[PDB]
């Protein structure tokens, strides 16, 4: 009951509300009022934070609002003691040049590690956070390794007698931004859905 | 609750004189599926003629990529393969391959299939590069066997036993289940 | 020692000689047999590998003790790292000759046993002592305060238990009066198998020597799964050896005490055979015992010291205070024998409720 | 970054690094042997990338066994990056192309690659 | 004490390193140090096909991998719009439910084993066993198998499957009703861990704990309930709860989940009838091998979906599922190319971790052994 | 003294060795369940000798790379194997061990000889449990110096004897 009072709420004060046919919803706000409607958010009954996810667009395609973007997930569980059930998603854009976001540690606990791996993982700094440490990578580890413009860092396959593999070298499969072997690729290799 | 540490004392009791359940590999054979993702065999056609056409479609869906094909033109007098394109290289390095079935399913003309032998243990990196002539359905034993049963003049026996072979597996000789 | 003779001291180093490399022997191939009952109770099977029973594992397993390059680990102690090993296998060695095998002479001509003393128990309760000595010496040695921590674990609940051990092995003196194992033992002969007069005292008795480390409270430590334990974790070829050696002679010496003060010493009421009894008693405890490692878990050392603490050690004191009455009055001898009964019927019947 | 020692000459490229090497610390330093065909080193030829925070120094492939006194230079090499304290050691493989190419990338882009791409390394196995 | 209980040692399954802040046999509070095992799988997915990543998936979480496939499979399928088959959805609820049972079994015998006795590791790994055969059956691989794909399941299942099946699903609950027998009537384990870990299901809640603990604590949160996804909406099941949050109630729970799951495995086997196994969709699925000797589409499609792979819709997708350590989840970007753009997993055992320091706070020092096995990790789901 | 110099003594000690190798398990990741699996009530590996598994390191010979040796993880297990005593050997588990395996990227040492002296090298995904008994065979039969590669030689009895520590 608490989503469709969500989408009331947000739509009256003109945030885009992101929908897909699958059934999944997106709510973007912007950064001044992120931490302050994220709190009302909790107050609205949000039991559960599940994610904070960081993305980051540098190679995308289409173009996008910033490069970096961290979602967190309020859910509040069905079988708590008022759970409708409402689960939704909460996007927040974050500059290139500026990697700053504040800490919802203080109402969930839960943005303790998460936010530390999307530090780990990208170059976001959370605010307000009370230990911002790496988590996953090794201490000594340089830079930040989901961010596009950081290299997998491959390393060949090895085989007898100086035959060897480059597997950047080797892919058939296609990227977003990569024309393909032929002039280009148009139709069902552009983006293919069936109609059930 | 006492009694627990008495029902755990029966019961732990009662199984010790059930003796049965184990099975002592090597002396006793390993009981395998028949879908069992083992050591690659190439096989061939029934003219003898082989079924690798060299088509490198095994390799570009491999997730570690391991597998290397170098192919070359079937020379019209004594061909190779049933086209005229053959495999002059084939390599999979088994310290890459994590045994998918993707060239499996990907070979279009049936030749390279996953075997049973899981006994390819070895001591050098550099040697577990398993070849063309390492692989074929008509070799029988994985390398450090073959090369213990040649310096050692004992013939190989493999330590598994299946129910049957997949047909997908034409010529791959084994040991069923106790047929013979 | 009123009535027993004494062999020349070369018999006597002889046959410690004997003692110790047998139970060397015994000590390996009771490892071999435990690891066999535990694959039975868990369905596994043992080594049918370089034996074929397994008699030739100790062998390998000996083997690679030695050679593996016994390290003296820097920033430890230079003394007492290599001293507290031999003080655990030396104080576990002795203290088996009290235990009588048979009647003198029985020894095809000269004795069963080593040493006769006239005040036994204190012997054994002394070198046990010193038991727990080298576990904490070593922990403090090792200069790694995660083993100091196990052994001062070791050592607090074994010196409680220790502490029962007393009020456990008071209640058949009061009968006997007398300090000798022989004495006793012809005691339990005349009349019969002490426990029958004692079993809630042999019960903590029993219960006393599983907290030396055989199992159940498990909490000794061992340095797998918990805090680790101490004496180990730092000596690589033979001291740990000496430790695993000395800890197992220390749990077959105390599973043949069992039989042999409350129950019936070899002296069987018929059939009369000096050793085979007390053999068969021996592994008929192991056996048990192996059941318990099998079966059961550990006990944290907290509920094992208050377990011990108020539980064990009030209850063995009062049979103590109700054996003592019964010695000094020295009415019946038989009014033991009713009280222990209806004390088993309780410590059971109040199981199945 | 600088660039110092030259390839396929083991002898120079050790003498050279000696004089440039100095008396700098290498407490927090990362030393990158970069390499190809990992599995067999009694033919392997090695590069230098060495990654102190501060500046950086680059010794193309003029050690190992596959050069005349490779062996014998990179073995002293290693005993004496480990006498001025270096701890962590890494080794990366590139495919043989690449080696050549490595050394003319701008600093950001060949260090960034060879740090993502490290091995740790026992330096057993050059002693 | 800030001791160092260090990675893999001692006995910390599931390589953990623990600063233990920690004077005496309390416990102040534990501090956590992971990433020891971080190999790189929402990274290494960005360069790999779609279809490659069913490779990737399951060796995320190595017990309970057939969630990982079946997340993966399915917010892929919502993202291309593929049809599940009747035959297919029963088969991937059965290996699912499967799957469950044999991480709940290696999850009971490593906490017995981690602190206590070492007997009741070998008889529920016994039925292990059994049920790897099972998957060694259909797959050909005892774990870590390539058998689910986007459409439905790679190949149809074996003449030997189903009674193989039938016979450990008659033997399995009398052996699961043992192990309660054994567990629950608790002769030490009740003086071991009903008192201890204190689990109140508001900070539970707060910190992102839904493996299964949470319910433990009386939560009536699953995703099989609160979100059907692969058919649960039409299937008979009893959830389990817990009165108050222990390790005792967790164990319990969850073997009562063993025994709902085994019926619902029986539930699944009853229902099925023949049929097809995949998505015919020729853009997403590779012709049969049978007329790859008759038709060009058939060449053509088979060359391309095995080099290329397929191109679904740029689109960002995420759809939960039901491990047996909690809630699940793939979170798909794809900008219409041959590999997917991102690929963010929610780790249940990741933030399950959180609940360490709290949990075992004030608790004995080897009950922070029993309180972690207690909490199921599997370290190849946090570190990832 | 290294268990050589007679000729009855050298091959005494090395049947011993070669029996009763005591495994160091360093579980990691998957491969390491594979190990723990060729030990239940199927297929044990607690007949050979290997009945008792010695977790900590100053007493036991055989440890066993088993699973995905992430980079924070290197220097640790380096310890670990420093933390050995001398008479020691290491088998190299899994695909992600003996090479980089399919994550070829950062996070992971694409061989583990680098940090450690392998001794067998066993393949698979994670090589079945019987693969491991036949390692830990091949093992015993090459600390016997009853070993030859493909190559015509014979094998030292213990690889980490030809290192320069440092
Ligand atoms: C515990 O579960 C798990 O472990 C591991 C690692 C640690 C490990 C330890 C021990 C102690 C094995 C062991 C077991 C039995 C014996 N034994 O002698 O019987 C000896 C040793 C083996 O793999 C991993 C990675 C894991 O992710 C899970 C869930
Ligand atoms: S089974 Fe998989 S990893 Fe092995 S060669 Fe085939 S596609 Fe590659
Ligand atoms: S094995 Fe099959 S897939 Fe690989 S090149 Fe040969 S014919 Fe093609
Ligand atoms: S080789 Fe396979 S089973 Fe072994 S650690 Fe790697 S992914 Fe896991």
């Amino acid at each position: 009951m608490r989503l469709e009072r969500v989408l009331e709420e947000a739509r009256a004060k003109g945030y885009p509300i992101e929908d897909n046919g699958l059934g999944n919803l997106w709510v973007v706000l912007p950064r001044e009022r992120f931490k302050e409607e994220m709190a009302h958010y909790k107050a609205m009954g949000f039991n559960f934070l599940a994610d904070i996810v960081g993305l980051d667009y540098l190679t995308y395609p289409d173009p996008r609002p910033e490069r970096f973007a961290v979602v967190y997930e309020l859910v509040s569980l069905p079988g708590w003691k008022d759970g409708d059930g409402s689960r939704f998603f909460v996007r927040v854009y974050v500059p290139e040049e500026d990697p700053r976001l504040p800490t919802v540690t203080d109402l969930w606990g839960s943005a303790n590690f998460l936010e530390r791996e999307v530090y780990d993982l990208f170059g976001i700094v959370f605010e307000g956070h009370p230990d911002l440490r790496k988590i996953l990578t090794p201490e000594d580890l340089e830079g930040h390794p989901l961010r596009k413009d950081y290299p997998l860092g491959e390393t060949p396959t090895l085989f007898r007698e100086g035959r060897y593999i480059i597997p950047a070298e080797f892919r058939a499969a296609l990227t977003g931004k990569d024309p393909g072997l032929t002039f280009y690729k148009g139709g069902s290799r552009k983006g293919y859905r069936s109609l059930w | 609750t006492l009694k627990a540490l008495a029902q755990s004392l029966g019961i732990t009791l009662k199984y010790l004189f059930s003796k049965p359940v184990t099975v002592p590999y090597p002396d006793a054979p390993v009981a395998l599926k028949p879908r069992f993702h083992g050591r690659h065999v190439l096989t061939r056609h029934p003219n003898g003629l082989e079924k690798c056409i060299g088509c490198s479609l095994c390799a570009a869906a491999c997730p570690a990529y391991a597998i290397y094909v170098e192919p070359a033109e079937n020379d019209p007098e004594n061909p190779v393969s049933a086209g005229e394109r053959y495999a002059k290289v084939y390599e999979i390095n088994m310290l890459r391959c994590i045994f998918c079935g993707l060239c499996e399913e990907a070979c279009p003309t049936g030749a390279i299939v996953l075997g049973y032998d899981f006994e390819m243990a070895d001591y050098e990196y550099s040697d577990l590069v398993y070849g063309k002539e390492d692989m074929l359905v008509d070799v029988v034993g994985t390398k450090p066997q073959r090369r213990e049963a040649k310096r050692t003049g004992k013939p190989v026996k493999v330590g598994y036993v299946v129910p049957y072979v997949r047909p997908e597996l034409e010529g791959f000789k084994a040991p069923t289940e106790g047929g013979k | 020692t009123w009535s027993y003779p004494v062999d020349p001291y070369w018999m006597v180093a002889l046959k410690a000689l004997l003692v110790v490399v047998g139970l060397l022997t015994a000590f390996a191939f009771m490892t071999l047999i435990e690891r066999r009952l535990l694959a039975r109770f868990q369905v596994r099977m043992g080594p049918n590998r370089v034996g074929p029973f397994g008699l030739l594992q100790p062998l390998a397993d000996a083997i690679k003790s030695i050679f593996k390059e016994d390290i003296v680990v820097a920033q430890a102690d230079r003394f007492l790292f290599v001293l507290a090993p031999l003080i655990s296998v030396v104080f576990a060695l002795l203290a088996f000759g009290l235990i009588p095998f048979g009647p003198p002479g029985s020894f095809f001509g000269y004795q069963p046993w080593v040493i006769n003393l006239d005040l036994g128990i204190l012997y054994l309760f002394a070198v046990s002592e010193l038991a727990v000595y080298g576990i904490f010496l070593s922990g403090w040695a090792s200069g790694s305060k995660y083993s100091l921590l196990g052994s001062l674990r070791s050592s607090a609940s074994l010196i409680s238990y220790e502490l029962g051990l007393g009020l456990a092995l008071l209640a058949p003196v009061l009968l006997v009066g007398s300090l000798n194992l022989n004495d006793i033992v012809n005691w339990q002969k005349e009349h019969g198998w002490l426990f029958l007069y004692a079993f809630p005292a042999f019960l903590v008795y029993l219960i006393a020597s599983m907290a030396e480390a055989a199992r159940t409270p498990f909490d000794l430590p061992e340095a797998e799964q918990e805090l680790v334990g101490g004496y180990h974790t730092e000596y690589s070829s033979i001291k740990w050896a000496l430790f695993q050696m000395a800890e197992y002679i220390h749990f077959i010496t105390a599973s043949a005490l069992i039989p042999t003060l409350f129950l019936g010493g070899w002296t069987m009421p018929v059939l009369e055979v000096p050793y085979l009894w007390m053999f068969l008693k021996i592994a008929f405890f192991l056996f048990f015992f192996i059941w318990i490692r099998a079966t059961w878990f550990r006990l944290r050392y907290d509920q094992l010291l208050r377990f011990g603490w108020g539980f064990l050690f009030p209850l063995a004191l009062l049979w103590f205070l109700v054996t003592a009455l019964v010695v000094a009055l020295d009415l019946p001898r038989t009014y033991l024998l009713y009280l222990s009964a209806l004390s088993f019927l309780v410590l059971l019947g109040a199981v199945l409720y | 970054m600088v660039r110092v020692g030259m390839r396929a000459a083991p002898r120079v490229s050790l003498e050279a690094l000696k004089a440039a090497l100095g008396g700098l610390k290498l407490s927090e330093a990362k030393v990158y042997l970069i390499t190809d065909w990992q599995d067999k080193r009694d033919q392997a030829r090695y590069a230098l990338l060495l990654h102190t925070g501060k500046k950086d120094l680059l010794v193309p492939d003029a050690f190992g066994p596959a050069f005349p006194g490779g062996e014998e230079a990179l073995s002293e090499l290693v005993g004496l990056l480990l006498a001025q304290g270096a701890r962590r050691f890494y080794e990366a493989v590139v495919s043989p192309g690449e080696m050549t190419a490595l050394l003319d990338l701008p600093p950001e882009e060949l260090l960034k690659r060879v740090m993502a791409i490290a091995n740790p390394t026992d330096p057993g196995i050059y002693l | 004490m800030t001791l160092n209980v260090g990675p893999q040692h001692p006995s910390t399954h599931g390589v953990l390193r623990l600063m233990v802040t920690l004077s005496g046999e309390e416990v102040l509070e534990v501090v956590p140090h992971i990433g020891y095992l971080h190999t790189g799988f929402e990274k290494t997915m960005e360069h790999r096909t779609y279809l490659q990543n069913i490779t990737y998936t399951p060796r995320m979480d190595y017990l309970h991998s057939f969630a990982h496939d079946l997340a993966y499979a399915l917010a892929v399928e919502k993202l291309l719009g593929a049809v599940v088959p009747p035959r297919a959805e029963t088969i991937r609820v059965i290996l699912n439910e499967l799957s469950r049972l044999a991480s709940h079994l290696v999850f009971l015998g490593t906490g017995l084993l981690d602190l206590g006795a070492l007997t009741p590791f070998f008889y529920a790994f016994r039925e292990r066993e059994t049920i790897l055969d099972l998957f060694e059956w259909v797959t050909g691989q005892r774990f870590h198998h390539n058998y689910i794909r986007i459409g439905g399941v790679k190949e149809d299942l074996p003449e030997e499957f189903v009674p193989e099946l039938k016979k450990l699903l008659e033997v399995l609950p009398h052996r699961i009703d043992e192990y309660e027998a054994l567990f629950a009537e608790s002769p030490i384990f009740y003086e071991r861990a009903r008192g201890v870990g204190v689990i109140p299901p508001e900070v539970a809640i707060d910190l992102g704990l839904t493996g299964g603990s949470l319910r433990a604590s009386g939560v009536n949160y699953d995703v099989r309930k609160a979100y059907p996804y692969s058919g649960y909406e039409t299937y008979t099941f009893d959830v389990p709860l817990g009165e108050r949050g222990d390790v005792f109630d967790r164990m319990l729970v969850r073997i009562r989940e063993m025994r709902e799951s085994v019926k619902i495995i029986k539930q699944a086997l009853e229902r099925l009838e023949p049929g097809p196994v995949r998505d015919p969709n020729p853009q997403i699925t590779p012709p049969p091998r049978h007329l790859l000797e008759t038709s060009m589409e058939a060449v053509i499609y088979h060359f391309k979906h095995y080099t290329e792979g397929f191109h679904p819709p740029k689109g960002e997708v995420y759809v939960p599922t039901e491990s047996a350590r909690g809630e699940l989840g793939y979170y798909i970007v794809s900008d219409g190319g041959s590999m997917p753009y991102r690929v963010k997993v929610r780790a249940p055992s990741f933030v399950n971790l959180q609940s360490l320091p709290y949990a075992c706070k004030g608790e004995q020092v080897p009950d922070m052994v029993a309180i972690i096995a207690s909490l199921d990790p599997v370290m190849g789901d946090v570190d990832r | 003294r290294e268990g050589i110099l007679f000729t009855t003594l050298e091959k005494l000690v090395a049947w011993g060795r070669s029996n009763s190798l005591w495994p160091a398990t360093f579980g990691l990741a998957c491969c390491a369940i594979e190990m723990m699996a060729s030990t239940d009530a199927r297929n044990d590996l607690a007949r050979f000798g290997s009945e008792v598994f010695r977790a900590s390191p100053r007493q036991a010979d055989v440890m066993i790379v088993a699973g995905r040796l992430s980079k924070k993880m290197a220097p640790v297990m380096r310890r670990v194997w420093e933390q050995m005593p001398d008479p020691k050997w290491v088998i190299s588990m899994g695909a992600c061990a003996s090479s980089g395996g399919m994550f070829n990227n950062y996070a992971i040492v694409q061989n583990v000889d680098s940090v450690v002296p392998v001794d067998v090298y066993v393949p698979g995904c994670p090589p079945r449990p019987e693969a491991l008994i036949y390692a830990v065979m091949q093992l015993q039969k090459k600390v016997r110096g009853q070993a030859y590669n493909e190559r015509g030689e014979r094998l030292p009895p213990v690889a980490a004897w030809k290192r320069t520590r440092g």
